[PDB]
């Protein structure tokens, strides 16, 4: 059976910080399309 | 991930340039200093490809294409929309396979074995050289060389050889296709041979070298041997190459006419 | 009709989850960029339709750009 | 530097070898054994001896009344002058029939002696298969070499046989020359516009290219490791040594995934083998399918389009 | 028309599709065949654990190799024989780092002087005698004149100093060539050499082993019985001398440039 | 068991894979409600 | 006889259920392909039909585009 | 041979059917849409 | 005989490998599905480009809006 | 030479000849249909 | 005894074989006057 | 492992946010200029 060694509450606290960082890149993707969109609407 | 026996051999030294800093793995592949060299090199001439497809009309992929300058350019220096992002791509690739080369010597170093595999590879880089380099410096101009695109270095390939109105008749040309010609046989015979003799008719053991002597001598009355093969390979592979690059500084430098009059040589001895 | 997907949980004891999860993601990823390739080569494709407007053609007939080719 | 193992520097002789006992009710083999010591300098010094059965007897005939034939034509072809024959010897040529002539049976001096010739030819190529198949069989060994040599004859038939059948007409085949087979090649790609735009030829450039990459490959690999008893296969796949786990390392470290001592040599039978299944699919569909590969490659989107600047008028529209 | 289109599918297009799945397929294949040797492999997890893992596509299931002379059964993929006991330190802290030999480099088997673990039987004929063996043993066998004949030369080794003296050669029976050289070391050991190390000059007559030095002759692994040779002393010997291409000089693991 | 799962561990697994597949497949469905709305294509 | 399929159940006694569930899998995402591929080249194309609208005609001749070709 | 028992197989085979017909009826479904937005024959 | 002249034939799976045959039989009878499929779009009973019941190529290209559009051009 | 017994054979056979019969049906249905649509002789 | 077949084993699979092939070319000979019924062709 | 204690970690990370934040000012700077000089939107 495949394992990685991480507990349970060192898993946890990765993916807090996983999560986290996710959504941080995601809103400044959706913000670099706001300004796009105002600039040169595509659609 | 590491096989099964692989963690002892993985050990430090053998390196050409560098030293200590560049000598680890990632993964599977070993790096050093020609493993950062080569993936730099192929990252940045797939993306001016890329760049130069998105310049042109069509980003299909069989479509693509980009060349090289004019003749009157000579051998200086291109424009960049037309004909010097050839140049800029054509010196990645040469930096990428040298650089692949030396990432070989340094692996086999390492192993303890013989240099063979990057010597046969040289000769690749030679066929390459020549139809980028010496042939286009020995007739003037870069603008003799080949452009980058599938279905477009055919276009190519096919006004060169009817510049010459029967590429057939180039002797170095009919001396290269044998030997492919020739391997591709061989290959065949030896693959059959060693599956068959390691899977034998149901029930049966495992054969021996005496029955790999044996079949041979019985259909055909010579068998070369089993470490002979290997070298017979590695010279069939070699002079395809070396007569390839032959044939292409023959044509254009040393003989103008059509290929079928060189051959007028041989009736006209004075001997029949 | 009701009962007749009970066990199928057990499919967990015969695939290897990690395996299935990293073939699925793959799968996904080469899926996406091919459907998208198929319909940006068809007459639906929304990059080069100039919808709502062409911009090249509009960086053409700036005033500046017409005037400087008219001098020449 | 050090020793390259491409020559061997010392020879050894002992008394020849005769070879793995046959099944019982076998022939014996003919010839005595002979020694080169030019072959030995490269390979295994000993010539024969030979296995001559039912099959490769019949095989043998054949093939030498074709050989008759066409060393008579080419040689009529001159006068019978065998001055002439070595002066003019790569232009020479035995020619297939008139194409108005169909499939029927032609007069001989008019494309009867080429189809003489092919069909013995046939027969010696068939009679040839069966003895490959039995020589491997009777000595206990799996038949993998009979599988290739049935894909080549059936190349060899396609272009020449089925295809002139197909088409309706033994003057679509190639003639016996050095020149005038050259020729034929030339001209079929010129009817039936450009065989670069055809799909199953770029395959099978694509496996030629890559069997000659194999095989370099291959041949430096067993080379390089040679000195760890690397070039005797069968024992380190019965019993991995050092040598097969430097050779699987070295593919492993420098392009990311390898073989083993066995698989590798499936590579190599297929790498030879769908060259030539491509050559067969790519000659069956010219002309009785598709009569132009470059009008076929414009309508599937695959032929880059040239800028023009000028216009030609075709004269006969004018 | 020049251009005129008929209808859009035709068979070339089918064939061609029908090649590219048939194609993709012998490729699945032959990457299952690949990995009856040396696998489950090891992946190491985040913080040094190690698993089995098994690629794409999947190990295939075992067969059997039934050897000759009731050499027993080969089951591939199948159990492995234990390693031996090479010590090894990491450069570096992390899983892609290099190792370093911790005693006598010489002596350690590691690096290009590891070896496999093989069986403690000889490799043996169709006859069922032991497949190689010295010139003694091998009444039948004779080198060729024309050829310089290695007995009584000497073995200089790689720094100019005399290893030992060339007293028998080792042949082959099932094919006839030349595959050992035994000398007399400077310790007075018997000991092998592999063919495919030596450059031999008839003229000089030497014999020049560029692998290892002159001293180092004293130190290869040596036979159990001196009529025959196993496949575990054939690998033991051979990397032995494989060793020396990397630790003979201290300056040979040293970045030419 | 062949992948070392117990009975428990493979339901775990199967109640959240069956989850994020139904998220997933939600979100195929709003963005081609979306693309439907403004370029139709039957 | 509507009770000749009983023992029909003991199949997977002889043909592995796992190899058998992996080529089951790829051989409909490969014909899935196949199919979807034959059809489109075919009349009964749906992405180049030009229906319910053809798009890059729409693009062509949108008013603000007609205008800047014809300041040329 | 396989490995499987009796009451094994009895319970793939279940899962097995249940599965398929699930599966065809998706693509019944599929055609009945398909009929009724372009008609092929 | 006539009637109990096939009674030993059960046996057949006696000297015949079911699993092997079984494989066989299905891989044949797919390949020969798709070569008649393949033999009959080939020839005049093809039901994809019959145009029946109707052509939708050519009812694409003369919708009433696309016309006008070609008109404005 | 299979190594199944008489009654393993007897097995088999039953099933086989249930399996067949009914693809053979099937079969038959669907020219049934095709000639009915578009009669090809 | 070439095959290890027995003489009682050759004569069962006789009968079975040959009754076998006897049905496959009635089947055969059906088809044919089918055939010259529908498209006679000599 | 990479082996790195926590107390070495946060040693280096300290440097690279530093350099990481250099580097991305000088950055800004160069376009800034190239604004001046020659605006590309
Ligand atoms: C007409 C279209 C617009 C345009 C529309 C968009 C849109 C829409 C997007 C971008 C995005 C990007 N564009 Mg832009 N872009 C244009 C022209 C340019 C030009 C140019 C030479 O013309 C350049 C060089 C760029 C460069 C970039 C990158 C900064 C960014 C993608 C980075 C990435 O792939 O992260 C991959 C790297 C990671 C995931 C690394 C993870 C963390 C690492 C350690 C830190 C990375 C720093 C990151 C690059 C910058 C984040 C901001 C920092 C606070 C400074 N664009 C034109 C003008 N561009 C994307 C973006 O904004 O990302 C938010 C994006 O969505
Ligand atoms: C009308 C055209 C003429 C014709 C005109 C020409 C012309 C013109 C040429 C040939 C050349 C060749 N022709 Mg010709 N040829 C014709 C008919 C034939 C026929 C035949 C059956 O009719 C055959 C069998 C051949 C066979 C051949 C070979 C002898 C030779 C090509 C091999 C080669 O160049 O290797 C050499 C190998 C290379 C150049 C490869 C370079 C490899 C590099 C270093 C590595 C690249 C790695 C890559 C970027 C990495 C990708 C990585 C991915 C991760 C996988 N020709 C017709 C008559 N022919 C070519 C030649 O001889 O050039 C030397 C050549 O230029
Ligand atoms: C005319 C057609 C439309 C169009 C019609 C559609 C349709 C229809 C769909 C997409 C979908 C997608 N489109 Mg779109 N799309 C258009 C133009 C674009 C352009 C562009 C440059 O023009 C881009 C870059 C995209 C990119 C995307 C991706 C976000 C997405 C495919 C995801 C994927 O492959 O997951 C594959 C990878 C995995 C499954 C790995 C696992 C994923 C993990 C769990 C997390 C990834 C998150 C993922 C990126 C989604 C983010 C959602 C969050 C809630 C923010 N489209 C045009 C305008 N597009 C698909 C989609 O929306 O999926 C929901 C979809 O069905
Ligand atoms: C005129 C032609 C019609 C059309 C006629 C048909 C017909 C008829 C069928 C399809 C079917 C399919 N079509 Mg359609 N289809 C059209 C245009 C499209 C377009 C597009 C870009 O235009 C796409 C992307 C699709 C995609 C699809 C797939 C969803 C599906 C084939 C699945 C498969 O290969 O399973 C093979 C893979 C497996 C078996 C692996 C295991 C699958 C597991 C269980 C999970 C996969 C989810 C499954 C694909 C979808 C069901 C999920 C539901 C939301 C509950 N169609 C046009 C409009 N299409 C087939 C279908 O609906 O299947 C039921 C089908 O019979
Ligand atoms: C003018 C021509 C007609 C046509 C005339 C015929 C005729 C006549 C026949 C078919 C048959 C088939 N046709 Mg049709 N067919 C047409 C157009 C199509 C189109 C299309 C894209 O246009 C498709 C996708 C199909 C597809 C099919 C397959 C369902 C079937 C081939 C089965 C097979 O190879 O099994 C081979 C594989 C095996 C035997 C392996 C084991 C199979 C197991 C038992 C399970 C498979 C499921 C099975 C295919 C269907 C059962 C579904 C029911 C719910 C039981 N046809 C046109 C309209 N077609 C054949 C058929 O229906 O068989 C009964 C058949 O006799
Ligand atoms: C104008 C010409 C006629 C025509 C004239 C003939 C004549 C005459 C004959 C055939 C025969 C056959 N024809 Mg017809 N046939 C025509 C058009 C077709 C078309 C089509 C797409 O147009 C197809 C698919 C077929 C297909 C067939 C096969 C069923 C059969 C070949 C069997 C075989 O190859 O044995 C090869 C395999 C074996 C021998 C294996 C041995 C038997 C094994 C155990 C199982 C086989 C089952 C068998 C195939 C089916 C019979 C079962 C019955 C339902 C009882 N014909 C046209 C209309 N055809 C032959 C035949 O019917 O044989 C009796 C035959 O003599
Ligand atoms: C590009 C990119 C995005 C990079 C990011 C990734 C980063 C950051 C770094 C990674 C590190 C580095 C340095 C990676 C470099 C690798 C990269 C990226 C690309 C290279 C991959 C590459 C060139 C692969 C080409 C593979 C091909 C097409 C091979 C052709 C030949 C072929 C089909 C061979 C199959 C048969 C095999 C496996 C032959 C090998 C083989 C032979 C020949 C034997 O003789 C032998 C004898 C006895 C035992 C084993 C063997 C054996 O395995
Ligand atoms: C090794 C393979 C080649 C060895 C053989 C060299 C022998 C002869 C080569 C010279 C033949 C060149 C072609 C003459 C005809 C074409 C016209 C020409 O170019 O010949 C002359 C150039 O000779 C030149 O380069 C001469 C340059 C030769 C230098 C070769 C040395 C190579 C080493 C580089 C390694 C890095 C005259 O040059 P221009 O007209 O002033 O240039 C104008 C344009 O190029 C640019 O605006
Ligand atoms: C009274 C008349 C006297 C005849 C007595 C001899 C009996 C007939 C030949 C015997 C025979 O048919 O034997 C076969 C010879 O096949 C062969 O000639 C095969 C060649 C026969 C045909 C020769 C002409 C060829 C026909 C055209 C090509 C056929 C192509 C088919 C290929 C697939 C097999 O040979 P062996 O197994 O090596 O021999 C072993 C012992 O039998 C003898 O030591
Ligand atoms: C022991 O306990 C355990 C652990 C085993 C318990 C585990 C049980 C579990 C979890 C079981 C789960 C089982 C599952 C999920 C089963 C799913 C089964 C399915 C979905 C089966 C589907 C079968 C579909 C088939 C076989 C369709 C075949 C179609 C064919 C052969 C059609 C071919 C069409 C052709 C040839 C025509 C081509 C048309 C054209 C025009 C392209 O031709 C050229
Ligand atoms: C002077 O010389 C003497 C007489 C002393 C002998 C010396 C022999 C010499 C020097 C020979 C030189 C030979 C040379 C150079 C030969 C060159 C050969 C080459 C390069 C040939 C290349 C291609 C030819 C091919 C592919 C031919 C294919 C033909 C086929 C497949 C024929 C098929 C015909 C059949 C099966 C027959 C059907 C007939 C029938 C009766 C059924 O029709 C109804
Ligand atoms: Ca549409």
């Amino acid at each position: 059976k495949p394992s990685t060694g991480l507990t349970e509450s060192e898993a946890k606290e990765f993916h807090g910080l996983f999560m986290a960082s996710m959504t941080l890149w995601f809103g400044l993707v959706v913000l670099a399309h706001i300004l796009s969109w105002m600039y040169r609407p595509w659609l | 991930a590491l096989l099964n026996f692989e963690k002892k051999y993985r050990v430090r030294g053998g390196t050409l340039v560098g030293g200590d800093l560049f000598d680890f793995w990632v993964g599977p592949f070993y790096v050093g200093f020609f493993g950062v060299s080569a993936v730099f090199f192929a990252t940045l001439g797939t993306m001016l490809i890329l760049f130069g497809a998105a310049i042109g009309p069509t980003l299909n992929i069989w479509q693509i294409s980009i060349a090289p300058p004019d003749l009157s350019v000579g051998l200086g220096f291109a424009p960049i929309r037309e004909g010097g992002l050839w140049q800029v791509i054509t010196i990645c690739a040469v930096g990428a396979f040298v650089s692949w080369a030396l990432r070989q010597v340094e692996i086999a170093r390492k192993l303890g074995m013989g240099l063979h595999v990057p010597f046969a590879f040289s000769f690749a880089i030679l066929a390459y050289l020549t139809l980028v380099f010496f042939r286009p410096v020995l007739l003037g101009a870069w603008g003799h060389a080949f452009p980058y695109g599938l279905f477009s270095h055919l276009d190519w390939v096919s006004n060169v050889g009817y510049q010459t109105l029967h590429f057939h008749y180039n002797p170095a040309h009919m001396l290269a296709i044998s030997f492919f010609f020739i391997n591709t046989l061989a290959l065949a015979m030896h693959g059959s041979l060693i599956l068959s003799v390691v899977n034998p008719q149901k029930g049966e053991e495992v054969k021996t070298a005496e029955h790999e002597n044996t079949v041979f001598r019985d259909i055909v009355g010579y068998s070369i041997g089993a470490l002979a093969i290997h070298r017979l390979g590695l010279f069939l592979a070699i002079n395809a190459a070396f007569w390839s690059a032959v044939c292409m500084i023959l044509t254009g430098p040393f003989w103008t006419r059509g290929w079928p009059e060189w051959w007028m040589w041989w009736p006209n001895l004075p001997i029949w | 009709n009701a009962k007749s997907f009970d066990g199928m949980h057990k499919l967990w004891m015969i695939m290897n989850p990690v395996s299935t999860l990293w073939a699925i993601f793959i799968f996904q990823i080469f899926l996406g960029l091919l459907i998208h390739m198929v319909v940006l080569s068809s007459d639906l494709n929304w990059h080069d339709d100039q919808i709502p407007v062409g911009y090249q053609l509009q960086g053409e007939t700036l005033p500046v750009n017409l005037e400087m080719k008219a001098a020449q | 530097p050090e020793y390259q193992n491409i020559f061997n520097k010392v020879q050894v002789r002992e008394p020849a070898y005769p070879g793995v006992e046959l099944p019982k009710g076998s022939l014996p083999r003919v010839g005595k054994p002979i020694f080169s010591y030019w072959l030995g300098k490269i390979g295994d010094a000993q010539i024969g001896p030979l296995y001559l059965g039912g099959w490769g007897i019949a095989s043998l005939i054949s093939g030498f009344i074709a050989l008759e034939v066409i060393g008579l034509n080419m040689l009529a072809s001159v006068g019978w002058d065998p001055r002439l024959f070595l002066k003019e010897f790569f232009w020479l040529g035995l020619e297939p029939p008139p194409p108005a002539y169909g499939l029927s049976i032609p007069p001989l001096a008019e494309g009867g002696w080429w189809l003489i010739a092919g069909l013995f030819l046939t027969m010696s190529l068939l009679l040839w298969w069966v003895r490959v198949y039995k020589r491997a069989k009777d000595l206990g060994m799996g038949t993998h070499l009979s599988w290739a040599f049935a894909v080549a004859i059936l190349f060899f038939l396609t272009l020449g046989f089925i295809r002139p059948v197909l088409m309706g007409s033994w003057g679509e085949a190639p003639p016996f020359g050095i020149f005038p087979h050259l020729d034929w090649t030339a001209a079929i790609s010129i009817r039936y516009g450009n065989f670069y735009y055809n799909p199953f030829h770029g395959l099978s450039i694509a496996f030629m290219y890559g069997s000659a990459v194999l095989f370099a490959m291959h041949g430096g690999t067993i080379l390089a490791v040679s000195r760890y008893g690397g070039d005797r296969e069968i024992d380190q796949i019965t019993d991995r040594g050092t040598a097969a786990e430097r050779a699987m390392l070295f593919w492993r470290w420098c392009m990311g995934f390898n073989a083993s001592m066995e698989s590798i040599h499936r590579w190599a039978w297929w790498f030879a083998v769908f060259c030539i299944i491509n050559s067969i699919l790519g000659i069956i569909l010219t002309g009785t399918v598709v009569d132009n590969w470059y009008l076929w490659a414009v309508k599937h989107g695959v032929a880059p389009s040239y800028p023009s600047e000028l216009t030609i008028d075709n004269p006969y529209l004018t | 028309e020049f251009g005129y289109i008929t209808q859009y599918f035709d068979l070339a297009q089918v064939t061609l599709w029908a090649f590219w799945l048939s194609l993709l397929s012998v490729i699945f294949f032959n990457r299952r065949e690949d990995k009856r040797e040396g696998y489950p492999q090891e992946a190491v997890q985040i913080f040094g654990k190690t698993i089995l893992t098994e690629g794409f596509p999947f190990m295939p299931a075992p067969k059997t190799f039934k050897l000759p002379h009731n050499g027993g059964d080969v089951v591939k993929p199948g159990p492995e024989r234990p390693q031996y006991d090479f010590k090894l330190e990491q450069v570096d802290r992390f899983a892609g780092a290099a190792y370093r030999p911790v005693g006598n480099p010489m002596l350690a088997g590691v690096g290009p002087g590891a070896y496999a673990v093989r069986a403690n039987k000889p490799d043996l004929t169709n006859a069922g005698d032991p497949r190689i063996v010295p010139m003694r043993v091998a009444k039948h066998f004779a080198v060729v004149d024309k050829d310089p004949d290695p007995r009584g030369m000497t073995v200089i080794g790689a720094d100019g100093q005399v290893g030992g003296k060339v007293t028998e050669i080792w042949v082959d029976r099932a094919e006839p060539q030349v595959r050992y050289l035994e000398l007399e070391a400077g310790n007075k050991k018997k000991v092998l050499v592999p063919i495919a190390l030596c450059v031999i000059k008839g003229q000089k007559r030497e014999v020049k082993v560029r692998s290892i030095n002159g001293i180092h002759f004293n130190d290869v692994p040596t036979l159990s019985n001196y009529d025959q040779i196993t496949l575990a002393e054939e690998d033991k010997v051979s990397a032995y001398y494989g060793a020396g291409t990397l630790y003979a000089t201290p300056n040979r693991a040293e970045s030419v440039l | 068991s062949t992948t070392g799962l117990t009975e428990a561990e493979s339901k775990e697994f199967h109640g959240i894979f069956m989850a994020s597949m139904t998220l997933w497949f939600g979100l195929v469905v709003l963005a081609h409600i979306l693309s439907w709305l403004y370029r139709p294509w039957l």
